[PDB]
Order: C-alpha cells, then sequence, then structure tokens
C-alpha cells in the first residue's frame, strides 16, 4: 500500500503539467479564432467549437 | 448566399467573393457584346447582293 500511495502522487504530478500545457494549447487557438472572426475569414459557429474546448 | 449574410452565419469574405464573381461575370459578358457588335460592323447592310 505505501508503494502503491507513493507511486500515485508522480502520476498525478505528470497528469498536471501535461495538462496545463494543453490548456496553453487551446487557449492559444481560441485566440487565434477570435482574432480571425473579428478580421472577416470565419463565422461565429467556429468561434463557439473553440470556446467550448477552452 | 446573400439572406444567410444578413445574420453572422456566413464569413464575410466569402460574400465579398461572391460579389466580386458577379461584377467579374457582367464585365465578361459585356466584352462579348462588343466583339459581336464590332463584327456586325461590317454586314450591316442586310442583304447579300
Amino acid at each position: 500500500n505505501t508503494a502503491t500511495a507513493y507511486f500515485n502522487v508522480l502520476n498525478a504530478i505528470d497528469v498536471l503539467s501535461y495538462t496545463q500545457a494543453q490548456k496553453e494549447a487551446i487557449y492559444r487557438q481560441l485566440d487565434q479564432t477570435t482574432q480571425r472572426f473579428n478580421v472577416g475569414l470565419v463565422a461565429i459557429t467556429d468561434v463557439q467549437n473553440a470556446r467550448a474546448q477552452y | 448566399r446573400v439572406p444567410l449574410g444578413n445574420a453572422n452565419l456566413i464569413g464575410r469574405e466569402e460574400l465579398q467573393h461572391a460579389r466580386d464573381a458577379v461584377t467579374s461575370a457582367q464585365a465578361q459578358l459585356d466584352v462579348a457584346i462588343q466583339q459581336y457588335n464590332a463584327n456586325q460592323a461590317m454586314i450591316l447592310g442586310t442583304k447579300l447582293e
């Protein structure tokens, strides 16, 4: 039990780091899509998808 | 394409391009009309003999 509990914490650390990286990537995607919609190249429907993913 | 544009459910670039295509087609039709007129100016007599 001690060994398993010890390793679960490192698993959680790894998961947290990679989830933060994914969050950064998706935020940049949303920024790009919103800028593109403002400039007039995409429809409002594509903005909603980015917001949902974020 | 026009009515969908009234609401924001279609890219503005696409509608702009549709308008431009209409204008270009009109211009090319004018070109053809002028060519036909140019040929007609030599045989406006309307009698072969």
